[PDB]
RNA sequence: GGGGAGUGAAAUAGAUCCUGAAACCGCAUGCAUACAAGCAGUGGGAGCACCUUUGUGGUGUGACUGCGUACCUUUUGUAUA
RNA sequence: CCCACUGUCGUUGAAAAGCCAGGGGAUGACUUGUGGAUAGGGGUGAAAGGCUAAUCAAGCCUGGUGAUAGCUGGUUCUCCC
RNA sequence: GAGAAGCAUGCUGGAGGUAUCAGAAGUGCGAAUGCUGACGUGAGUAACGACAAAACGGGUGAAAAACCCGUUCGCCGAAAGACCAAGGGUUCCAGUCCAACGUUAAUCGGGGCUGGGUGAGUCGACCCCUAAGGCGAGGCCGAAAGGCGUAGUCGAUGGGA
RNA sequence: UCUAAGCGGGAAGCCUACCUCAAGAUAAGAUUUCCCUAGGACUUUAUGUCCUCUAAAGAGCCGUUCGAGACUAGGACGUUGAUAGGUUGGAUGUGGAAGCAUAGUGAUAUGUGAAGCUGACCAAUACUAAUUGCUCGUGAGGCUUGACU
């Protein structure tokens, strides 16, 4: 059963499945807009809106946390200039989720992940 | 496992080849059967 | 009249490509293609090679309006196996055929 | 563990009639004019009048 | 891989190429089939469809119904599990 | 490194004898490479009828040879007395 | 037509067939856990071969989860690294192709095709020397075939710039 | 004289009674409510066919999902919206963050301050995603009798 359990597994250790979230943050936080599985996608969103939340405090308390989650000086220097400003002002949902068909050589359900105001 | 064939070409030819065969009377008849017969490579 | 297209020795099952060809039998061509288009199956791939040759004959040779054409008939045959060996457990050895099919679509108004 | 004869080409069938494929949801984008799966990107780039990747 | 064109007496004589059977596998048309229990036929027998004649004809199907436990071998004796 | 005491798994295996977790010996009557000797009623055996090319109360190949079988199986078109 | 069977004819086929009466037989198949080929049911089912692990951006392409480039993550490290002997025999490198082969796709490959590539007085082999063991002029023995052995001559896994 | 006619008592047992399922109960039951009222030809002359017009009530596809679930099925919602995620507040668990200052030779301790962090919980909140849609489902529903009109 699994009655209220949130949180996913993906076919992986807990270690793994940790590593390769935080991989993802990184990668969506320099591109901006990236394509991937949905089941991927989806629980990106509760890895990756907290950490720009937690940028819109620029303290060095912050900053330690934001590495300490990201383990990368360039994310973390993005995410206190750039990213933290941007959304000062807005009330959470700092992505976007948009279905893209299926992978060829896997029939996988895709999709891309965007920031909101991008570009 | 270990198995049976672990070649070595030495004893290959000290064991079966052409002088071997020469070298006896029942091996001169092996070579007499496999020239009538028609074989394409007398020995090993 | 009806303008015919053949596909002869594509690399899949008979079984597995009837099922496509069960999804466009007897559809007007542009509606066909959108289901070939948005397909998962590898199937479709090789059916919208065939019908769009069909297409192509139908126009070209025959000088048809393709608005009005329709697929009006289709079925898939069996082709020639390749038979090769599956070396099994404990010495034992299997007979895999590799099998191939026929596609034969004929488009028509 | 293995059958003791052989089935008839009917039941055979019988158990295939639930072997067929459906449709998908495709509609028409008449901001684009294409057709394209319903709530899916279009294959450029376009949904609900946005473009990504310009 | 094919469709036209062209060769040839002939191309379902096109190179896996004379003829091209059967097992096996499709597509199309007609009839039957989702309240009924078994070697799947046989004796009856309504209806429908197509040919034909002015039919007490032909072809296909077969609602409903009586009867009915494969073949070979070996055995005193086999639906025989 | 050589071995193989217990257990789970595997038994159309990843494997025609294994993996994994434990287990024994580990300067000796030890382990091992290369080359050689012993050949079938024979060899070798700290001895289990063990091993002698996945074959052993007598190896494999060819011949005698189409051995023999008071045994099991099979035996093919039609009609009449 | 009582039967084994016969006769006529539409279509396919494209070069042989054969009365009657005699004659000779590889003269008739459903079974032999019969023999050879082909095709079914099981079923689009079990499985896809170590539980070291992946993610993304770009490129090329008809098509990229798997190829190339980059940025991260992870695993071995008395081995999952480097090097010889044995064994194999071109698998080595470059360009080009993707049918079959590769337990999936492949633009990739130990796959196909076309070229190229191994340089020694000092490394090794050959060479000189011999062990076990083999062969063995004469010789001894044995129905034949043959067995053993002296002088010798081979034979490294050991000695010799 | 308990039986022949007639009239009784009598058990954790039987049928009911309690819970759950149940009209494929092919005899397929009932009740409330909702929807569909266009034209031409035509002959195998009858729930006959053909062509334009029409497409309802509703159901499904799809999407966000669930205290429902192997796949299904079932429940809720899809902008006139709190369905899921995030955001904000709260609650809970842990137990005294980082930086700085002070005391100490130092390990360390203290203050700032029950701090900092906190999956799945409660409440609010359109910030993100639930779309512009498509398919199916028709056009009054044979006949014969008998009652009411
Ligand atoms: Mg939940
Ligand atoms: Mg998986
Ligand atoms: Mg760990
Ligand atoms: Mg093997
Ligand atoms: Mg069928
Ligand atoms: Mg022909
Ligand atoms: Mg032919
Ligand atoms: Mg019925
Ligand atoms: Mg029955
Ligand atoms: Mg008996
Ligand atoms: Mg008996
Ligand atoms: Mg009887
Ligand atoms: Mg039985
Ligand atoms: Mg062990
Ligand atoms: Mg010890
Ligand atoms: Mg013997
Ligand atoms: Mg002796
Ligand atoms: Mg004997
Ligand atoms: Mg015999
Ligand atoms: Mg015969
Ligand atoms: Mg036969
Ligand atoms: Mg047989
Ligand atoms: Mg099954
Ligand atoms: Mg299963
Ligand atoms: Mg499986
Ligand atoms: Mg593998
Ligand atoms: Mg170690
Ligand atoms: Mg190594
Ligand atoms: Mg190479
Ligand atoms: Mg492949
Ligand atoms: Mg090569
Ligand atoms: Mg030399
Ligand atoms: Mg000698
Ligand atoms: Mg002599
Ligand atoms: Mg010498
Ligand atoms: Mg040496
Ligand atoms: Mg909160
Ligand atoms: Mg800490």
């Amino acid at each position: 059963m699994r009655h209220r359990n949130s949180g996913v597994k993906l076919g992986r250790t807990s270690s793994h499945r940790k590593a390769m979230f935080q991989n993802l943050a990184n990668s969506l936080f320099e591109h901006e807009l990236i394509k991937t599985t949905l089941p991927k996608a989806k629980e990106l969103r509760r890895v990756a809106e907290p950490l720009i939340t937690l940028a819109k405090n620029d303290t060095v308390a912050n900053r330690r946390l934001a590495f300490a989650r990201t383990r990368n000086a360039a994310t973390v220097g993005k995410l206190f200039t750039v990213l933290g400003p941007r959304y000062k002002e807005r009330n959470g949902g700092y992505l976007r989720v948009l279905k893209a068909g299926f992978r060829a050589g896997d029939a996988a359900p895709m999709a891309y992940v965007e920031l909101v105001d991008r570009e | 496992m270990k198995r049976t064939f672990q070649p070595s070409e030495l004893k290959r030819k000290r064991v079966h080849g052409f002088r071997a065969r020469m070298a006896t009377k029942a091996g001169r008849q092996v070579l007499a059967r496999r020239r009538a017969k028609g074989r394409h490579s007398l020995t090993v | 009249m009806e303008v015919t297209a053949k596909l002869r020795g594509a690399a899949i099952s008979a079984q597995k490509a009837r099922l496509v060809a069960d999804l466009i039998r007897g559809k007007s061509v542009a509606h066909a293609l959108n289901i070939l288009n948005f397909s998962n199956k590898k199937a479709a791939v090789l059916v919208k090679k065939a019908l769009e040759s069909a297409i192509a004959n139908a126009e070209h040779n025959n000088s048809l309006d393709v608005d009005d054409l329709k697929v009006s008939t289709i079925y898939v045959d069996e082709g020639m196996s390749l038979k090769r060996i599956m070396p099994r457990a404990k010495g034992r050895a299997d007979r895999i055929t590799k099998r191939t099919c026929h596609i034969t679509v004929k488009v028509g108004v | 563990a293995v059958q003791q004869n052989r089935k008839s080409r009917s039941r055979r069938d019988m158990r295939r009639s639930h072997d067929a494929l459906t449709e998908n949801a495709l509609t028409v984008d008449q901001a684009t004019g294409e057709t394209h799966r319903r709530h899916h990107v279009t294959k450029d780039g376009f949904y609900r009048g946005r473009q990504l990747f310009a």
